[PDB]
């Protein structure tokens, strides 16, 4: 609520992990982050790969279990493939949830530029007496 | 020329009549988007479907469905081979007691009710409609989090939904029914709405599942202990009502709405009442005279403050809120001469009526809801002070007691 | 001063409007022109400087009384509510809509057959009928509340949106927004009328003004698509993307970037051998596939570009329910400022 | 061979009737339906149903290939044609026989011979039937017609040798009319029937229509099951029918019963059939027609004579001899009332519409044969008849009394019907009679009946007071049950709500273009006034036309409506072709 | 005459029963009486309690219209 | 509740009915809803017509004896050999194969007086007037 | 005015009924 209410300039720098509901909380774009940048080490995903594999490959793991295979090594291989495919900044950059994937040294420059431009933000909420934040 | 048995014939799709029949076939398919066996299994579990829940809450025949024919567009992990109509949430508008509401209802039979991109867009659409129209939004929540085969797109839709809940906060009444297991991202939207009604023993809310809890902490816990309606009433103070069943939950929602205006600037729903003339003393009733003997002679003796509440309110009717939580304070709605009022009252029968952390936060947010929606408040006061104890200090009686102030 | 007003009503053969008369035209420029050719009532109604032509002053007065009967006295107040609550159930007239649209896609039909049935009664009060006759701009009532109706007329020029149709719609939309009338869009159009004459006549800016007006308007916007919604016709005739509030389509709706024949034509621009039998076979098969899979309601419905596909008989009562929901619409967020600019 | 599965090549009430007869006989039944009939009762009642496709008769029930394909696919071994469509198409009867199916009907030759009017006249003369004075052969010229009319006097009817549906005749009252009438007759008989042949006979001024039901087997036995009187006709099509024929001498009645048998034997006829006659004001009988099909009216004969005539058709088509050896004695009296979807308040014009309610009468003496039910829809594509009400009693008086009851009970809502006419005529002295004669005749409905039926408006609010919402409540006062309609704004006593702020009541405008003071705008589009089928196009593109010129004929409810040029100009965009289905408001052409 | 009248759609009451019916219905009919006017009093109206951004379009379409509408 | 009631029609059928669609049957009165009368030229024909009419007869929302009638009209004990039949006044409770499957606001009153008469006027309890 | 089977029937009442 606090982040979504806020109308000052909101800049996000993702430095590794941003998963799930915590991704939504920590200054996601659709919560109104004005500038979102990610370092090359950013990992933006629904959940960690060991959890995700359980559900996205549960059928294959069950078939391998019926075949009596080394399903532990199968899980390791599927998890490595999930990490290599999805657990990175680029899927969010493809969706435009990340505005730029930057070398970490660029962070201060992107922040300074955004903050200089957003001194006045012409944004508004619907008229209300006050909100009703959870208490 | 060719003549088909009636079982395989379809009216020629090139004619207007054939296009009408095609729309009928598609509409029929939307009534059971994952096949009839799933509906049969819902009824076998004693639940209603998302559609039946909408049609039970709303006034008969008032529902207009939107995006009935939506289908997801994901191609990850073979999702494209299963594209159920409506994408697992039913959305639209209608009336409750003749006043217009916007509504959505999540369908646990479609991917466990997990939120995909199109599912999220549908919810966002009815949120935006409610906000622009200044009409209450009712969400019926029942879903296993983000639809994991869809990527971070589901997180982007969650963020859009939360941002809409925050925009609407204090603008239109927002009511969340929990009618199944709401997991992960599904829990925050209820928390941002104004009222939460959970169904006893058949609905749950939790961020993290019991199995992850077991892995990280070693704690064994059932999903019912972790997130049940009783837990969210009595412990965490998140549920405003625990219904004994789905119809009881709908009745509570209709009662809530009857006290609320449609938006933060409309006039409240005043009931017509016959007001007797004369002075207060001329107008005293026998039930009023019963208050003169309510207070025990000894100051050490409690009494039930509901004896005051039900005598000052019309028809003795009082809709209590968070009845099972922080029972040392009582809050709820009633009417005085047809005017909706919010009651806040100390309850001598629990902790001598002391204020504590939980009672303070219960009354604080109740008062702020009433003041958002222009409902006047009546305080019935019998408070000896704050509940003493180091646990109260360490958990923040100063900071959290300041919220009621 | 008259051209500033909202409604110009001229008496035939009696009312004329022109800057310079025939004499001065002849003497300065040598060209000769009659009062009728220069500025007769019917000519000015076709040019769109006049909104109505009538045969007598009594008829003009009655047209004024009817016109005012749909409107508030001012920007702030409320219009009359006339015959609320008639016919709360599905009528035979509603059921007549299920077969009103011709089977063949080439067939023109009169849009008034629909407009006379989807509102509270036959009181569809048309304004500027002679201007841009491929477009209807009318007042009607829904549950007794007045609304502005913008509808394509397939009977005339296939319902294509020409220059005068574009500026008629634009000015009617701005007027209706100014006096808080909800807007109902009834769509059956191939989009903008192509050709050198329309381009030189200004079709780009006039369409731009139609787009500008429809997005500017704060009033409730509801759309019903009947058959065609191609290209800019789809976009401008109250699409959801241009901020329409509720969007319905009949099962005969066809929503696409271009019609089947235009898609087939560019298909055949490549490997062009249009005399051969085989390319005519290829065109026929392409058009068949396109009208089955592309130019339909169903892609827009599955993407949620439209809110519902409806049986035609539902339309009247569904319009009532929708505009009841939208009655208190607040349009925002908008930044208050001196004014919006428009292509001009 | 023997019938085992009957395909009912028809729709509506007659299809239901034959399906029911097949179930009684223990035969399997196959329905066929056009797309408009996909939900019809007969489609749901038959043991099987096959979709012919197509929207109109010309592309469904009239298509031999489709009906024979449905029979092949269903494995039906017999076809019953009902009435209309192909029931009297001799080439269809032959095609059915060539397919090896049992044709439940008369021989193709009998159909062809009795369908040719002048061959039928020769057969009747050979049978020594009573004939009206008339020409034995087609007349060749208006001068020959004038010579005939000079011999026999006036009026004279000139009639098409193949015509039907009441269009087969014109009448000349004065000699000078003959050339124009003959021109019109030969023209329109060529146009409608493809044959120009015309013949001339004495026109009877106020005749009754009387007809004999025949049952004839393939072994040459014939039984006259009874007579009907069908004199209550509109546009020469029947509306009310009764059995036995009342107010006939025994000499007349026996002459009918005997001439019908002679005629059938000369025709070689077998099956059910009917011999139609006219009875003059002088009481002279005159042969009129043989119908080579089951009659629409057959159930009043069934009720009075105790014979199931459709099952008799099955027996005859099985080739069994008649088990009835002698003409039944009628018991009681029966009326049939055709429940046509026609508004008697607008000259019995038919209109399509939804059957939002249908409550048949029940109880003593009532039989209902209906092709529709609550929720049915009547499209513009087929005949207007919804149902038939048959009322039977011990006497003509008791049948009239029961008819007044049953017609008071009969409720139909959502489209116009002739029920208000039936309610009148069963109470009209001209049709009650004096106990020995009655005044009705084949032109009485148009030229004598005091038409007081108010035009149908359904539920439409028309006056200002109609727009006000209403509530209906049951009040009991002293025990009396009253139904009381209360306006939603009743300002009685302290009541109010006469206007919420700004509410105005005014007369609602009809859902029609413009004011009624003018026909049309100056616009160039000729637009279809109704749903229908374009049956004829009378113009071509580039033709110049003048106001009033015929542009197309649209058939709806099997009636022709001419659509005509509203202005002079050039036909500039002819968009329709014959056989095209068309919707109201469709642009047919632009006149420029 | 274009008032919507009471209609007895079924039954034929005797005049005594018509009088009893109408007297009872007229006693039941009550409430509004004559069309009194609720006097306009905009003090403390809800729209005045809302926060509006300085550039909020709702200042025109909600606040101003609510004050001006008559 | 009689949620649906579709009497048979057509040749030889008479329906005498005390109920229609939407009627409610309570326990206060005898169970008879209606009488279906079927007539034919012969006993055999009347049976054939009865098998038709009873196959058409649709009643829904409560149990009825229609399945019993559908059996007995096809039962050799009732069709008979053509000169006798085997039914008797105990043939249903015994001897018949019972293969039928089991089925699966107050008004306001105002006491007016008018001249010499009391008249109770009874109104629906929610008359909005 | 009351309509009874299509008859008009004036009924006159006091102006002060509840
Ligand atoms: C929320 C924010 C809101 C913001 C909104 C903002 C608001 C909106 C903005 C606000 C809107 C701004 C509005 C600005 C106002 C416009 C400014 C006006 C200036 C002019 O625009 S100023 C033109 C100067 N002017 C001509 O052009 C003559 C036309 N141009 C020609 O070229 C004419 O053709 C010409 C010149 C040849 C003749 O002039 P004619 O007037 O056109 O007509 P004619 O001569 O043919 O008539 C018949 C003639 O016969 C004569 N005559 C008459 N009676 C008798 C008699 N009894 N006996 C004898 N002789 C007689 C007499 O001469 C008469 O003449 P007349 O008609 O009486 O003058
Ligand atoms: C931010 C949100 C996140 O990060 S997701 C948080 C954890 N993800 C979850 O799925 C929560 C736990 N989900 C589940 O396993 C169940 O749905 C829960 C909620 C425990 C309830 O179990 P229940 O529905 O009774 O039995 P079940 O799990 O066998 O049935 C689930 C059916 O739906 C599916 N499903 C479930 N969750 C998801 C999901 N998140 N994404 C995609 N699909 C999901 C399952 O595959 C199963 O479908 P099916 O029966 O196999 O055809
Ligand atoms: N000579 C006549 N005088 C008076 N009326 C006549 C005469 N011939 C025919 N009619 C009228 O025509 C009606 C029907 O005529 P007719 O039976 O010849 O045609 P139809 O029923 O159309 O024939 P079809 O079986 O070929 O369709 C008769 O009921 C009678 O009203
Ligand atoms: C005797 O008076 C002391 C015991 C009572 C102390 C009570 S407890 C609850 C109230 N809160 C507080 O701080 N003192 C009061
Ligand atoms: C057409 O829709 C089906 C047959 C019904 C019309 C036919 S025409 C000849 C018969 N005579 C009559 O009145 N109806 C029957
Ligand atoms: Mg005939």
């Amino acid at each position: 609520y606090a982040y979504g209410e806020a109308t000052v300039a909101k800049v996000t720098v993702i430095t590794r992990k941003s998963y799930g509901g915590a991704y939504c909380v920590m200054g996601s774009k659709d919560m109104g982050a004005d500038v979102v940048v990610a370092w090359p080490t950013a990992q933006i995903a629904v959940m960690g790969a060991s959890g995700a594999v359980g559900f996205v490959y549960r059928q294959q793991l069950k078939e391998a279990a019926k075949n009596g295979e080394d399903v532990d090594a199968l899980r390791l291989e599927l998890q490595q493939t999930y990490e290599d495919t999805l657990v990175n900044p680029y899927i969010a950059a493809e969706r435009g949830y990340v505005d730029a994937v930057i070398p970490p040294s660029h962070t201060r420059g992107y922040v300074a530029n955004a903050l200089r431009l957003l001194e006045r933000k012409i944004v508004q909420m619907p008229p209300k007496k006050h909100g009703n934040i959870p208490l | 020329s060719v003549t088909e048995p009636s079982a395989e014939h379809q009216v020629d799709i090139h004619t207007t009549a054939g296009k009408l029949a095609d729309l009928k076939r598609r509409t029929e398919e939307t009534l059971h988007p994952v096949g009839e066996a799933a509906v049969d299994k819902v009824h076998a579990k004693g639940k209603l479907t998302a559609r039946e829940r909408i049609l039970a809450l709303l006034d008969e025949g008032s529902f207009v469905e939107l995006d009935a024919l939506a289908k997801h567009r994901s191609t990850n992990f073979g999702l494209e081979k299963n594209r159920p109509l409506g994408d697992g949430v039913i959305t639209g508008y209608g009336t409750i007691d003749g006043r217009d509401v916007c509504i959505f209802s999540q369908d646990a039979t479609v991917f466990g009710g997990s939120l995909g991109e199109v599912y999220g867009e549908k919810i966002v659409k009815v949120q935006e409609l409610a906000i622009k129209t200044g009409r209450p939004l009712i969400g019926i929540n029942d879903g296993a989090g983000a639809r994991i085969q869809e990527g971070v797109v589901s997180l982007g839709l969650y963020s859009r939904i939360f941002h809409n809940n925050i925009k609407a906060s204090g603008v239109i009444p927002q009511i969340s029914l929990i009618m199944g297991a709401a997991a992960g991202g599904h829990v925050y939207s209820p928390a941002l709405t104004d009222f939460v009604v959970m169904v006893d023993q058949t609905s749950q809310m939790f961020i993290t599942g019991p199995d992850v809890i077991k892995t990280v902490t070693g704690e064994d816990v059932t999903m019912e202990e972790l997130g049940g309606a009783h837990t969210h009433m009595a412990k965490s103070g998140t549920a405003h009502y625990v219904a004994s069943g789905e119809q009881d939950a709908f009745d509570y929602v209709r009662d809530l709405l009857s006290y609320l205006p449609p938006n933060n600037y409309a006039d409240p729903p005043l009931y017509p009442v016959a007001i007797p003339e004369g002075s207060i003393e001329e107008t005293l009733t026998d039930e009023d005279l019963e208050l003169d003997t309510l207070i025990p002679d000894s100051p050490n003796q409690p009494y039930d403050m509901h004896e005051v509440i039900t005598r000052i309110l019309d028809d003795d009717e009082f809709l209590e809120v968070q009845a099972g939580y922080a029972g040392n304070i009582v809050v709820g709605f009633g009417r005085v001469e047809g005017r909706p009022v919010g009651i806040v009252a100390n309850q001598p029968t629990q902790f001598a009526g002391c204020l504590d952390i939980n009672a303070s936060e219960k009354a604080a947010r109740f008062i702020r809801t009433c003041d958002c929606f222009n409902i006047p408040i009546v305080l019935l006061v019998d408070v000896p002070g704050f509940l003493p104890g180091t646990d109260q200090e360490y958990n923040g009686i100063i900071r959290r007691g300041a919220k009621l102030l | 001063s008259p051209i500033q007003t909202d409604l110009l009503v001229a008496v035939r053969d009696q009312g004329y409007m022109f800057i310079t008369g025939p004499d001065v035209i002849k003497d300065v420029t040598g060209e000769d022109v009659t009062f009728d050719e220069l500025g007769g009532a019917d000519e000015q109604a076709k040019r769109g400087n006049i909104h109505k032509v009538v045969n007598s002053e009594a008829e003009a007065y009655q047209y004024v009384r009817d016109y005012l009967s749909f409107l508030p006295s001012n920007h702030f107040d409320n219009p009359p509510i006339v015959n609320p609550g008639m016919e709360p159930e599905i009528t035979p007239h509603d059921l007549e809509l299920d077969s009103i649209v011709p089977d063949a896609d080439n067939m023109a039909y009169d849009m008034h057959e629909i407009l006379l049935r989807i509102f509270d009664d036959g009181d569809v009060f048309e304004i500027a009928e002679q201007r841009g006759p491929a477009m209807i701009t009318a007042f009607a009532r829904v549950d007794g509340h007045p609304v502005g109706v913008i509808a394509n007329q397939p009977m005339v020029l296939s319902g294509a949106i020409d220059n005068e149709a574009s500026d008629k719609a634009a000015s009617f939309i701005r007027f209706c927004d100014s006096y808080n009338l909800p807007l109902v869009f009834v769509v059956d159009t191939p989009g903008a009328m192509p050709g050198v004459a329309e381009e030189k006549g200004g079709i780009i800016k006039r369409g731009g003004r139609f787009f500008n007006a429809i997005v500017e308007a704060d009033v409730p916007k509801v759309t019903v698509i009947i058959r065609k919604a191609y290209g800019g016709g789809y976009a401008v005739m109250g699409s959801k993307q241009l901020s329409a509030d509720l969007n319905f389509a009949w099962p005969t709706a066809r929503i696409a970037v271009i019609g089947a024949e235009g898609a087939a034509q560019l298909l055949v621009k490549r490997f062009p051998d249009p005399n051969a039998p085989e390319v005519q076979k290829i065109r026929d098969d392409f058009i068949e596939g396109y009208n089955l899979n592309m130019a339909t309601p169903w892609i827009a419905a599955e993407r949620g570009y439209i809110d519902a596909v409806i049986q035609p008989h539902e339309t009247r009562l569904l319009l009532r329910k929708s505009l009841r929901l939208l009655r208190d619409k607040q349009n925002g967020p908008k930044v208050q400022r001196k004014h919006g600019l428009l292509p001009l | 061979s023997k019938i085992s599965k009957v395909l009912v090549a028809n729709r509506g009430e007659i299809a239901v009737r034959v399906i029911r007869a097949a179930k009684d006989a223990g035969l399997a039944s196959v329905a066929v339906y056009a797309e408009p009939d996909a939900d019809a009762p007969h489609v749901r009642l038959a043991d099987e149903a096959f979709a012919l496709g197509g929207q109109t008769s010309a592309e469904s029930y009239l298509v031999f290939e489709k009906i024979l394909d449905a029979a092949e696919k269903s494995g039906a071994n017999a076809i019953h044609p009902g009435y209309g469509f192909l029931s009297e198409n001799a080439d269809f009867a032959q095609a059915v026989i060539d397919a090896g199916l049992i044709w439940i009907g008369p021989s193709p030759q009998s159909i062809r011979d009795l369908g040719d009017k002048v061959t039928a006249r020769h057969i009747a003369a050979r049978a020594k039937a009573p004939l009206v004075p008339g020409t034995p052969d087609p007349v060749k010229d208006a001068d020959e017609v004038v010579a005939f009319a000079k011999e026999h006097g006036v009026p004279v009817a000139i009639k098409a040798a193949f015509g039907g549906g009441g269009r087969g005749m014109k009448v000349a009252r004065t000699l000078e009319e003959i050339p124009e009438l003959f021109e019109s007759a030969t023209r329109e008989a060529i146009a409608a029937f493809g044959r120009g042949e015309c013949f001339v006979e004495r026109y009877l001024d106020k005749p009754r229509h009387v007809e004999a039901q025949v049952i004839a087997d393939q072994h040459g036995n014939v039984v006259v099951a009874g007579t009907r009187d069908c004199s209550l006709q509109r546009r020469f099509q029947k509306l009310v029918e009764e059995a036995p024929a009342p107010f006939l001498t025994d000499a007349q009645r026996k002459e009918i019963h005997e001439s019908a048998k002679r005629i059938c034997k000369e025709a070689g006829y077998y099956g059910a059939g009917t011999v139609e006659y006219l009875v003059g004001q002088d009481g002279l009988i005159s042969f009129l027609e043989v119908n080579t099909r089951l009659q629409v009216e057959h159930p009043v004969t069934e009720e009075t004579s105790g014979i199931d005539l459709v099952r008799q058709q099955f027996k005859i088509a099985n080739g069994e001899p008649l088990d009835i050896t002698e003409d039944p004695t009628p018991r009681g009296h029966s009326f049939e009332f055709r429940i046509n979807g026609e508004d008697a308040g607008r000259g019995f014009l038919p209109a399509p519409g939804p059957v939002t309610k249908f409550v048949a009468p029940t109880g003593p003496g009532v039989r209902m044969d209906s092709g529709v039910e609550t929720g049915s829809v009547i499209g513009g594509q087929f005949d207007s008849m919804l149902a038939k009400l048959i009322v039977t009693g011990a006497t003509r008086e008791e049948a009239l009394e029961r008819s007044r009851r049953a017609l008071a009970e009969f409720t139909v809502e959502g489209l116009a019907t002739v029920i208000p006419f039936h309610r009148a005529v069963v109470s009209d002295p001209a049709f009650i009679g004096d106990g020995e004669k009655f005044d009705v005749h084949t032109r009485w409905i148009e030229t004598e009946w005091n038409n007081t039926v108010e035009p149908f408006t359904g539920g439409d609010p028309i006056e200002e007071e109609d727009t006000v919402p209403r509530q209906t409540v049951v009040v009991e006062v002293g025990g009396r049950r009253l139904e009381v309609s209360l306006p939603g704004d009743l300002a009685i006593g302290g009541g109010g709500g006469a206007a919420a702020p700004g509410v105005v009541r005014k007369k609602p405008k009809p859902r029609k273009r413009g004011g009624g003071g003018a026909k049309a705008a100056s616009g160039d589009a000729v637009t279809a006034p109704m749903q229908g089928t374009v049956v004829k196009v009378a113009v071509e593109e580039g033709q110049e036309v003048s106001a009033g010129d015929l542009v197309v004929v649209l058939e709806a409810m099997k009636m022709e409506n001419p659509v005509t040029a509203h202005k002079d100009g050039t036909i500039t965009g002819l968009a329709v072709e014959a056989g095209a289905a068309i919707t109201q408001g469709t642009v047919i052409a632009e006149i420029k | 005459d274009h008032e919507a009248h009471i209609k007895v759609l079924r039954g034929e009451p005797t005049p005594e029963e018509m009088a009893a019916l109408m007297a009872v219905l007229a006693s039941a009919g009550g409430g509004p009486a004559e069309p009194v006017k609720k006097e306009r009093n905009m003090w403390g109206h809800p729209v005045d309690k809302l926060r509006y951004s300085v550039f909020s379009w709702q200042r025109v379409t909600l606040l101003e219209r609510t004050h001006m509408r008559r």
